[PDB]
Order: C-alpha cells, then structure tokens, then sequence
C-alpha cells in the first residue's frame, strides 16, 4: 500500500483546490450543533443570549454616520480627483 | 424506544448563579494566597474576598478585567460570558472564542429554576 | 526502509555534525606568493 | 576639481555622498540567475569558486573559460 | 536526618501532617 | 409538497427518457436524484431509512454568507507584551503586529493573542503567504512566496505566488447545501483534534438511524 | 463499484526530481543550519546549499557517500539507490512526468 500514497496525494491536491474556494461554513453559522452540549450550558446560553450588544454597535455606527454627514456636509462636492492640496487629500482619506 | 418516547417529563431545575462584570482585580501571594475582586453590574457594584480554590479558578480561566463572568457559588465554576463593546476596537481580527455582551441588570446575586 | 537500530560513538557523534565522504589525478595548489603573503598577514 | 581646496568638506561630502541612499539597499526580493546564460530553473555552486551554474553546457563553459581560480 | 540529627520542629510538624502584590487589573 | 406521479408504460417506450428529459429542463439549480428501486435494500441500516435519506436529498437549500479574509505575505511579526507585568497571567503575551504584502499594496495588522496562537501552531515564518478568516479566527499558511523562491537552491518548500488583489478582500459566498448535508454533518461531524476523534475519523462513515 | 471500476483515469503530474551520484555532504550547527551537499554525474559534479527542511530530511534519511540518491524538488521525498553497474546518464535536475 506503501506505493499508492503519491496517488492519494495527487488526488488529494487535485480536489483540494475546488473544495476549499466555494464552500460555506455550516459549523459558522450554527448549522452544525452537536458539539455545542459539550462546552455550553443551558441558562447560561439564554442569559449570554439575552445579553448580546447590538444596540451599543448599532448607536456608536449611527454617532460615526452622523460624523460623516457633517464633515460631508463641510466638504461640499467630494471627487476622487488628483490631489494638489493638504487639506484636501486630508479630508478625503479621512472620509474613506 | 417509541412508546417511551410518546411520554414527557417535565423536570425542574433551580440555579443560583452569580453575574456582573470585573472592575478589579489584586492578588498577593507569598503561604496561601490572598486578595479582593470587585464586580459591577448596571445598577450594583460590591467587593468580594476570594478564596484560594477561587483563586485558582480565576487563573486557570485566565479573567481580565472588562470580562463578564458567572460563578456557581455551590461549586465555584467559573464561565467567561464575553467581553465589553468598549474593547471591541483595540483589535482588527477577533478569535473565536471572544463575546461582546452587555453588563447584566439587576442584583449580583440572583436566583433562577428551569423548566 | 528505515533503520530502528543504530551504532554510535561516543566521540564522533553529535546531533551538531552530519558529515560523510568518500596525468596523474590530484588537488591543485596554488603557489601564489601574494595570495599566501595575504594569507599570513591577515 | 574634486582637489581643489575651493570645494569645501561638507560641499563635497554633501554632493557626491548624500544623494546615495544610506538606509534602504535591497527592498525587492534577491533574484540569483546563472553565471552565463541567467536561467532560473536549477542552480548549482560549482566546486572550484562557487559561483553559481544552471546546466552542463555552461558547466563547460565555466570550466573552460570562466572560472576564477585559476 | 542522616547523620541522626533531629529535624525542625516547625518542619516536624508540617511534614508528619502535610507580602505584595502579583497581578492587579483594572479596565482603563 | 408531497406531489407524486407515475410514468407508466412498457420497456423501451421512454420512462427514462421523460426522466433525465425532465432533469435536463429543470436546470441544474434544481435538486434531481436518480435513483433505482433495488439501491434500497440496505445491509447497515432498514430501507424505510434509505428512503428516508434520498427522499430529503431532494430539497436543496441556497444559503448566502459574507466572509472576510486577511491574506498576503508576512513582512513583520512583532509580539508586545502588556505594558505592566501585572497586566496579565504567566507569559502576558499582548497583541501581536503582523504586515501582509499584495499586489496592491501593504497593511500593517493588529491580532488577538489567539490570532498569534494559531500562527505559531500553523509555524509561520516571514515570507510565508498566510490567510486569516477574521470570521473564525481560522489562520492558513498557503505556503512560501514566489519571491523567495530561489532563495536556496536545494530546499523542499511549496511556493506559491504573492496574493492578487488587496490584503483584506471581503466577498460573499454562495452555495446549494442539500437537507441531508446538514443531517450528516450533525450526525458526523468532522470537529475535534483529539486522539479519539483521530481514531473516530479512521473508522469507516456507516449509515446509521 | 464494479461499474466504476473498470473506467479508469489518466492524470499526469510533473514532479521536479534530481537523480545523481554521490559527494560528500557538510551539515554544521546553528552559527538555522548551514549544510552543503555535492552531486556528481556524469558530465557535472556541484554543490547545493541546503535549507533547513532539506537538511532535516537528508538526516532522517541519513544518507551516505559513494551511493546514488533520487531527491524530488516539489514532494520532497527521498529515494535511496545502490552504488554505482548503474551511473547518472546526464543532467543533474530532470523534468520528467510520471502518468
Ligand atoms: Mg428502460
Ligand atoms: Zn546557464
Ligand atoms: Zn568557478
């Protein structure tokens, strides 16, 4: 069997490089959920549930987008135009 | 296998539990060690003496500050829930196993069953 | 296929050095004056 | 010119010698070809002075004409 | 001890039965 | 849901010809499972079983995730401890300073310590083309890259071409995912580094209840 | 199974291999690891610097003078071969494929 092993590597290589690039992590998104009763606790998954910070994320994205809308509002018309001022290219990359 | 499983039982189950955020943590050690830990919740905040099992637990767990953390005091399990919004920027990529939770209302202590 | 048994001694073996090696056919030497005066010098 | 007490110390020194580059000196990546044709593909030492050899044909070459020792 | 030498007293009793600080954490 | 026809009709009329005609007008987005009556009659499990398990094949599910992935060649790699000692436990090892290299251009990276810890378990080396999935926390090493390649003129090292685009591309993924796909890997799954899950995985995948 | 198994697949992988004979081979210590191995064949004999992958595999190999050694660039895998009745043929790195 010795003399299969450079045949099961050029398999293995071959399919390899389509596996890895179009495929989507089931265990990601909680798909796969097995191996969760073994390091996870029952109240404590609802209390950590329960506790999640979407609003702290949700209110500090909208005090930057109200930022934003001011400094663009400062700025005027914006463009992606050769820069041949300071301020300008400092405004600029800090929009982006 | 399939009558058994046309019945329920329907069992409770009563948890006393402990969560709310670290604030401090001071540990002296020599003899035995010693030191304090102070836990804050949204509307509490108390210091506690630990013991030397306790101690240990808090290291082996390896708690920082900012953590939200839950101890069973009939055993002393200690389980890290997550961790703050307020250090969510101080990295580009998060592992795995980090949690951004916010800080429990309420008593420190509380007292819940399950059904 | 692979040896599970090996012979050492003491003296010449390390981990730190592997080494092995094997008209008229012979190394050339360099009589170069300057090259040696070089040599010594330095 | 360059003798002539009238180009004064730091005049020279900053002329020639500032414009050469003194903290970067290799950025790109160290690209090592053959000795006599540039190829890439194999590279060898040869064991008379180590410069560096790709094929058989420019192993000849190096012996009959190039090589440095001797 | 091997030169039939008794040991220490304090060290008697502990073996027949068996300050600063080193981590402080605050979030800034 | 539950719509059944029989094609019905002598040999050589067409059955199987409607068949794979049907499978051919319906695309290939469409879930089509041949199958033959006698493949039922299983040795490992019962065909109410079997029958169970082909008849789910048949619903494919299309689920859609963004991920974004760190990628490029390592230029630097800095570890920083705490700025006190008393910050942490043992090692106090901090964040970890990491440069990538594209086509592009250069990002200069700060990681967690576990970031770190898969990095020196996956044994990264500066020049080595590396892939973060910030999604997981997941670190790749794609192997040497192609500058480096005849930096030694015997050695045994996959090298591999610097990274095309940007250092941090973000793209979504799509892909068709049968019922049964998720049943397996429930059932299967493919987790767990430990010795036991080592000899769970050189044992053969029988078809179980 | 039966089915499948007589429709057989050709696929042909090129693998960077160096056959030669034998010289003499310096592996030093840390000063990673400095080590130079020589090739002899039969219209060559040259020297390869090694790398540190290279020398761990050559020692776990533990291979000796005076013999015949088959070294593939790309798998890395090492092919031992008696003495030399048998002689390189000629260049020391062949791209030959193997079907
Ligand atoms: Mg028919
Ligand atoms: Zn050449
Ligand atoms: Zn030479």
């Amino acid at each position: 069997a010795s003399d299969y092993k450079d045949v099961e590597r050029t398999l293995l290589k071959l399919f390899k490089k389509n596996n890895q690039v179009n495929r989507v992590d089931l265990d990601f998104l909680n798909l796969v959920f097995t191996l969760n009763d073994k390091d996870l606790t029952s109240y404590h998954a609802e209390e950590i549930s329960k506790l999640t910070c979407v609003k702290n994320f949700v209110e500090e994205v909208n005090k930057l987008r109200e930022t934003n809308k001011q400094l663009q509002e400062e700025f005027g018309e914006a463009s992606f135009l050769n820069f041949q001022d300071a301020n300008q290219y400092f405004k600029y990359s800090n929009k982006q | 296998q399939a009558f058994r499983k046309s019945i329920g039982i329907k069992i409770k189950e009563e948890t006393e539990l402990i969560e709310g955020e670290v604030v401090e943590i001071q540990i002296d050690r020599s003899g035995h060690k010693q030191g304090k830990l102070t836990i804050k919740t949204t509307d509490m905040e108390t210091i506690y003496e630990l013991g030397n099992k306790m101690i240990d637990g808090l290291t082996k767990e390896k708690v920082l500050a900012g953590d939200v953390i839950s101890i069973d005091k009939a055993s002393g399990k200690i389980t890290k829930l997550g961790r703050s919004f307020a250090r969510s920027r101080d990295y580009d990529a998060m592992g795995a196993d980090t949690r951004f939770v916010q800080c429990p209302e309420g008593e420190l202590q509380k007292r819940k069953t399950v059904v | 296929m692979k040896a599970l048994v090996e012979e050492i001694d003491k003296k010449t073996y390390n981990p730190d050095i592997y080494f092995t090696s094997l008209s008229r056919p012979v190394k050339r030497i360099n009589y170069s004056l300057a090259d040696l005066e070089a040599r010594l010098y330095t | 010119f360059l003798d002539s007490a009238l180009l004064n110390l730091m005049d020279k020194n900053v002329i020639y010698h500032n414009v050469y580059n003194k903290r970067y000196f290799k950025v790109l990546p160290l690209i090592t070809t053959c000795s006599i044709c540039g190829g890439y593909d194999s590279i060898s030492s040869c064991v008379n002075c180590g410069n560096k050899i790709c094929s058989v044909s420019c192993f000849k070459l190096h012996n009959e004409t190039r090589c440095r020792n001797r | 001890d091997f030169p039939n030498a008794p040991p220490n007293l304090k060290d008697f009793n502990t073996n027949l039965f068996g300050m600063k600080t080193v981590f402080h954490s605050i979030l800034p | 849901s539950g719509r059944a026809i029989l094609l019905a009709g002598g040999p050589s009329t067409g059955k199987t010809a409607l068949a794979l005609a049907i499978s051919q007008e319906l695309g290939p987005k469409v879930p089509f499972c041949p199958l033959v009556g006698s493949e039922l009659y299983s040795v490992e499990v019962k065909k109410t079983e079997t029958l169970m398990e082909n008849f789910r094949r048949a619903i494919g599910l299309r689920i859609k995730e963004t991920k974004e992935v760190y990628e490029g060649e390592v230029t630097e790699l800095t570890p920083e401890d705490a700025e006190n000692p008393l910050g942490g436990y043992g090692k106090t090892i901090s964040h970890v300073i990491v440069g990538l290299k594209s086509a592009k251009g250069t990002k200069t990276l700060r990681l967690d310590p576990t970031i770190y810890e898969s990095i020196q378990r996956e044994k990264v080396s500066i020049g080595d083309v590396i892939y973060i999935e910030a999604n997981t926390g997941a670190v790749k090493r794609v192997g040497r890259s192609d500058a480096y390649a005849t930096e030694f003129d015997l050695e045994t090292e996959e090298y591999v071409p610097l990274p095309k685009g940007e250092v941090h591309k973000k793209k979504e993924i799509v892909q068709d995912v049968t019922l049964h796909d998720l049943d397996v890997a429930n059932a299967r799954p493919q987790g767990g580094q430990d010795v036991i899950s080592m000899m769970g995985q050189l044992l053969k995948p029988k078809k179980t209840e | 199974q039966a089915f499948r198994k007589s429709i057989g697949i050709k696929i042909k992988e090129e693998t960077e291999l160096i056959e030669g004979e034998v010289v003499e081979i310096q592996i030093d210590r840390s000063i990673h690891k400095q080590g130079k191995l020589t090739i002899k064949t039969t219209d060559m004999e040259t020297i390869y610097e090694l790398g540190n992958k290279m020398i761990d595999g050559l020692t776990k190999e533990k291979v000796l003078a005076g013999d015949v050694i088959s070294i593939d660039k790309a798998s890395g895998k090492i092919t031992k071969l008696g003495r030399s009745v048998q002689c390189p043929e000629g260049e020391l790195q062949k791209r030959k494929t193997v079907v």
